[PDB]
RNA sequence: CCUCCGCAUAAGCCUGCGUCAGAUCACACUGACAAUUAACAGCCCAAUAUCUACAAUCAACCAACAAGUCAUUAUUACCCUCACUGUCAACCCAACACAGGCAUGCUCAUAAGGAAAGGUUAAAAAAAGUAAAAGGAACUCGGCAAAUCUUACCCC
RNA sequence: GCUACCUAAGAACAGCUAAGAGCACACCCGUCUAUGUAGCAAAAUAGUGGGAAGAUUUAUAGGUAGAGGCGACAAACCUA
RNA sequence: GCUAAACCUAGCCCCAAACCCACUCCACCUUACUACCAGCAACCUUAGCCAAACCAUUUACAUAAAGUAUAGGCGAUA
């Protein structure tokens, strides 16, 4: 979003001009995932790409600055998960096909309780936060019962 | 057209009039021809108890001494039903099938 | 009829306050007290002129720069109003 | 509620003498 | 009452009072204690000052909101009352108050006026002690029960079998009322 | 306000002394007086 | 009978009446659920009768007999409910462990103050419910704002108050 | 004059709480209400 | 009762009980002059006829043969040194007739 | 003696000439205390399917045109009954106890509902009305206004 | 909530003559005169008029909003 | 001699310091202050007055270096 000078001159008038990227949409398989993700990608995203070689590989190699998305976030997130546990993508009858692929990005590969955490907005984080120490209150008579009990073993002992 | 002066059933006109009502809480349904269903049910009915043969009176006597106040927290209360506790060397996981919940009340005051 | 019948009550004033009994004590510390301090860090005051005298234009930006960015929206504004105002009146207004 | 001295002071003065004028001593 | 009520003789909830203080009255603040405050009513106190300084007499009020002690006979200034018709009324003697400073606590055995302080004896506890003179000033200060009065007896009688079942089900239990109906599970979010 | 003037009526008592033998309102009102006690000086 | 809602027919026209104090909590405290029950509705009717009383005498423009009796049973009544509140409390906090009966949340309403929202209790689930996700709970932008406004406001508030203690203080200090 | 014709309908529906707070201009007014302190926020 | 949640009745649960009753009436003179038979009482305006009449019925034992209320409303045109408009609160009011040829005269308090 | 107005309902307002007590064009102004009771009117109607060509106009002929206002059925689902609210007033919008504004139903002289004249005098000027000798548009920008009415002809 | 226009779903129009017919009530408007012009009124009263089964009037609820709306253009009306 | 006059203390201003507020019960996004039944959702340069004596490019929004280098209808000014 910015402003122009109608023919470049500063003497002409001066106009406000919105300039696009040109939009796409296409289908990419990521290895790690093993699925076709239809996206909006720009040129400059596929470039960027090839570059990279795999789309698996930008999507991780891509600072979070850097990536620009939400979505590109939560692939990049999902992709460390994946990394991290593991977990059968291919499922039975391609286990070595599996060792394969993840030895291709043996790089990166974050501890597991990280890359939960990696590209959240911060309001879903807290929200995350909150789901993990909710729980229900622990009744205090249980309490109460216990500190009894620890009182008799005291007074056993003495 | 005062908006300092309370919103209420007697200000509006006739539709208006007629949805409001006061804090009165519903004895039930409508249906078909505008025909209200009383249900027995959602009406509290006051369980009084016999009064017969009852000493104690409205007020207290002067000569009635002073004691110190206490709390009744949960401990206490615990500690008033710990003798059975004791006894061994009283207690519901979930009241969720139980009519009187003491969490998310049913039971009315 | 503005002026009055009671006179009003005496005005005491003890000339030998703690305050004025030791006006000026210390003030002057710098040239008998090998200038450890400069008699500019005695004085006690707003943050944005303390040892500086400014003008009130010139205050008024100092204002905005020293403290502006922890000042109170309603006030932030006035005072941008008032630079605004006074450079108006400074740059363009007066004689000369 | 002005905030001086002298000028009431003048007023009491003033006052005064025109209480002289009206009932002066024997 | 409003803020900055200035406090009379009169109580807050009087007809005179209402009279002197009504809500729209805006009076001056009177600048003027702490918790420890050594007049009672009931106490003997000297005059130190004002009419009749030298006197002795008993606390007949204490208004400590306003520093004041009003003290029986003395302080006196005369009241007409009744009146009302074309003739004189009968006629009084009004008590004054007193601001405390003005007060002193008199000496049971000396009868000289004290200051005095709050000080914790091995007795248990908390009394005023003369500083001057020694020992305890102490304190100031046959009903027959009605029809609808409970006795000392029954009010501490003391019923109460410590239950976890609540006030609802015991009193059902007690009633002998049946409920075989389960109430159903409510969204409350 | 800071240093508002006390002493005002003291002023229009010196120019209403001068005036005070005019007829109407010559002799009460301050500013008419102002204008007829400078005439006759 | 309706005679219950007027007191002894020998008290009417006395100026004054015979009532000997209000039920202090310890007392309560001590009695039972059961015994607690039967007392709540003793006084339930004399403080109907007194409201009675009261209301004959506005209608006369006569003074009350004794209206620190009805004040009295307000009092009484007002430790009874204490007495058992508290004693459900205790229970509530034994079983499941909970402060209060009725859930909340603290929710972040439209203008942003979180409020304590309680739970309204009814039939079908939230998701599905019409008139309860056009209920919403959150900010915006443009509320930031107006809370900082606010709190800008309280703040000044704050200040004037503490000031003008101090104020006080130092006129006290001067007069004496 | 007599530009007035009283209806407490019309007068809910144009400018009662519920409309003031389906808008954001309308929530934003409510918060300046608010703010000057005022006794009534909406009509 | 008065100022409580009041619990959800879904279909086929149980009774909803009352015990210890929050809200509390006053009888009164009828201005008017009303009928025999005709008791008037001011009642909060939460209570319902139903609740009016189980009232009488459980604790004050009288046979109730018909209720009718009816709010009233309490004057604000009333005004204070500041000029801020004081209210008379709105309030219910009762008419309950008595069965079985009861009657009921109002007696005279303050003789 | 007026009635170019009345009773209602709707909307609107919201205790705003009811009892007692009180004070200061003439004495609906403050304080307390009463008051409006449901059958009228508001507050409705469990699903899924499936049906609804032939106006209204005393609806009969006629007669049209601008083409219209009042419907089920099948199967499944079902016993619990009258809760809650409005119901006062001399009244609303017009800054006012303001000649204005204000929907519908009855009543079309009223069985409702009111009072044009504080008291005197009877000057001018002014306003509203009635009167008129003889003449009768001579008035005047023009028969404006008025009281009896009705002829002919242009322009747009 | 005025008015401009529209949408929804209502309502009113006597009597006499015989169809965006005539006379003429109720309603709608406002020709001309007079009064009023700090007024009964920030456009009224008295008369006299145009309209009054229709391109009519009108109660209710809704809709279009300013660089705009709405307009049987009068550059009208959009709460004095 | 009437009308009137007069009267300090409510409180407030500017600093300093320190990071604030927010569930007795009940009610409150439906026409808020309403006990009780089956579907949407937020982000998108500021402008113009004004100054240039008109007006179109353009016109600000600790100390010292420094009003320096630079910018600019190479001017106002920045
Ligand atoms: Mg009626
Ligand atoms: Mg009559
Ligand atoms: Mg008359
Ligand atoms: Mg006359
Ligand atoms: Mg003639
Ligand atoms: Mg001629
Ligand atoms: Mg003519
Ligand atoms: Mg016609
Ligand atoms: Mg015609
Ligand atoms: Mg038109
Ligand atoms: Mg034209
Ligand atoms: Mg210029
Ligand atoms: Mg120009």
């Amino acid at each position: 979003l910015g402003q122009i000078y109608a023919n470049n001159d500063k003497l002409s008038k001066r106009l406000k001009k919105v300039w696009k990227p040109q939009l796409f949409e296409r289908e990419f398989y990521s290895e790690i995932l093993d699925k076709k993700f239809t996206v909006t990608v720009t040129m400059r995203t596929l470039d960027l790409i090839d570059e990279a070689y795999g789309l698996d590989f930008y999507i991780l190699k891509a600072s979070g600055e850097d990536l620009c998305s939400k979505f590109g976030m939560d692939l990049k997130r999902g992709m460390l998960l994946r990394l991290a546990r593991q977990d059968p993508q291919l499922h039975p009858e391609d286990p070595e096909r599996r060792a394969a692929i993840y030895d291709k990005y043996k790089e990166f590969a974050i501890p597991e309780e990280e890359a939960e955490w990696v590209g959240l907005t911060l309001e879903e984080a807290i929200e995350k936060q909150r789901l993990l120490e909710e729980k229900d209150p622990v009744p205090l008579f249980k309490i109460y019962v216990a500190e009894l009990i620890q009182q008799l073993q005291q007074q056993a002992l003495s | 057209a005062d908006r300092m002066s309370k919103w209420t059933s007697k200000r509006g006109p006739r539709s208006f009039r007629g949805r409001k009502g006061r804090g009165a809480k519903g004895i039930g349904f409508l249906t078909s021809g505008w025909r209200f269903v009383q249900i027995k049910e959602m009406v509290p009915e006051f369980v009084v108890p016999d009064l017969t043969g009852f000493k104690l009176k409205p007020y207290v006597s002067y000569l009635a001494p002073e004691s110190e106040e206490t709390p009744l927290t949960a401990a206490q209360l615990f500690s008033e039903a710990v003798a059975p506790a004791i006894e061994k060397d009283g207690f519901e996981p979930t009241q969720e099938g139980k009519l009187f919940q003491l969490y998310p009340r049913n039971f009315l005051r | 009829i503005g002026i009055r019948l009671t006179l009003p009550p005496p005005k005491v004033v003890d000339r030998w306050n703690e305050k004025r009994a030791m006006f000026g004590v210390y003030d002057n510390i710098g040239i008998l007290g090998n200038f450890e301090k400069h008699p500019k860090e005695l004085i006690r005051g707003p943050i944005w002129l303390r040892g500086w005298k400014g003008n009130e234009l010139q205050r008024c930006i100092r204002k905005r720069k020293m403290v502006g960015s922890r000042m109170f929206a309603d006030d932030l504004h006035n005072l941008n109003k008032r630079i605004r105002y006074l450079y108006k009146h400074f740059n363009r207004h007066g004689k000369f | 509620v002005k905030k001086g001295f002298r000028a009431a002071f003048r007023f009491q003065k003033e006052l005064e003498r025109q209480r002289l004028l009206r009932c002066p001593p024997p | 009452l409003p803020p900055h009520y200035r406090y009379g003789m009169s109580p807050p909830g009087s007809v005179a009072d209402k009279r002197k203080n009504p809500p729209w009255i805006r009076r001056r603040p009177v600048v003027v204690s702490d918790e420890d405050w050594y007049l009672f009513c009931g106490d003997t106190v000297e005059i130190l000052e004002g009419k009749d300084a030298g006197k002795q007499g008993k606390v007949v009020q204490v208004i400590r909101q306003r520093n004041w002690v009003v003290v029986g006979g003395l302080n006196t200034h005369y009241r007409y009352i009744g009146k009302t018709m074309d003739y004189r009324g009968t006629m009084i003697p009004s008590e004054a108050p007193l601001l405390h400073r003005q007060v002193k606590l008199v000496d049971p055995m000396d009868r000289k006026p004290t200051e005095i302080e709050w000080r914790f004896t091995e007795a248990g506890e908390r009394v005023r002690v003369s500083t001057r003179s020694g020992r305890i000033i102490p304190k100031p200060e046959t009903w027959i029960d009605g029809p609808k009065d409970t006795s000392v007896e029954d009010a501490l009688e003391r019923t109460y079998v410590p239950c976890l079942k609540t006030l609802q089900e015991e009193v059902m239990e007690a009633m002998g009322i049946k409920e075989t109906r389960k109430y159903k599970k409510v969204y409350w979010y | 306000l800071r240093n508002r003037v006390t002493d005002r009526y003291f002023r229009i008592q010196e120019v209403l002394k001068h005036a005070r033998h005019f007829r109407g309102r010559k002799n009460r009102c301050y500013r008419l007086a102002v204008r007829t006690v400078i005439r006759a000086f | 009978g309706l005679e219950e809602f007027f007191d002894d027919p020998k008290n009417w026209g006395q100026e004054k009446v015979k009532s000997g104090a209000a039920w202090t909590c310890q007392q309560l405290r001590n009695k039972s659920n059961e015994d607690l029950h039967k007392l709540w509705y003793v006084l339930l009717k004399e403080r109907n009768m007194l409201l009675t009383l009261e209301q004959e005498a506005k209608r006369q423009r006569l003074p009350m007999p004794s209206p620190e009796r009805l004040d009295k049973v307000v009092d009484s009544m007002d430790a009874l409910d204490k007495v058992v509140q508290e004693r459900e409390d205790a229970l509530r906090l034994l079983q499941t462990g909970q402060e209060r009966a009725r859930p909340g949340a603290w929710r972040r309403d439209i203008f942003g103050r979180i409020i304590w929202h309680k739970f309204k209790q009814w039939v079908i689930p939230w998701h599905l419910n019409k008139r309860y996700n056009r209920k919403r709970f959150f900010a915006l932008p443009y509320v930031d704002h107006f809370l900082r406004l606010e709190r800008e406001k309280r703040a000044r508030i704050k200040a004037r108050k503490e000031n003008l203690e101090r104020k006080k203080a130092k006129i006290l200090l001067k007069k004496f | 004059g007599n530009e007035y014709q009283p209806s407490n309908i019309k007068r809910k529906n144009k400018h009662g709480w519920v409309r003031r707070l389906s808008t954001p201009a309308g929530v934003q007014v409510i918060l300046r209400r608010m703010l000057k302190g005022r006794k009534s926020l909406s009509h | 009762a008065r100022n409580v949640v009041y619990p959800l009745y879904r279909l086929g649960g149980p009774q909803l009980r009352v015990f210890r009753t929050n809200f509390f009436i006053q009888l009164v003179r009828p201005g008017v002059a009303q009928p025999e038979d005709t008791v008037q009482f001011r009642i909060p305006m939460e209570m319902t006829r139903v609740d009016l009449r189980n009232y009488l019925e459980g604790i004050y034992n009288v046979p109730v043969a018909a209720v009718r209320t009816r709010v009233q409303h309490g004057s604000n045109k009333r005004r204070d040194h500041r000029n801020v408009r004081i209210k008379k609160p709105d309030y219910k009011v009762a008419y309950v007739q008595l069965a079985h040829g009861q009657t009921f005269t109002f007696p005279d308090l303050f003789p």
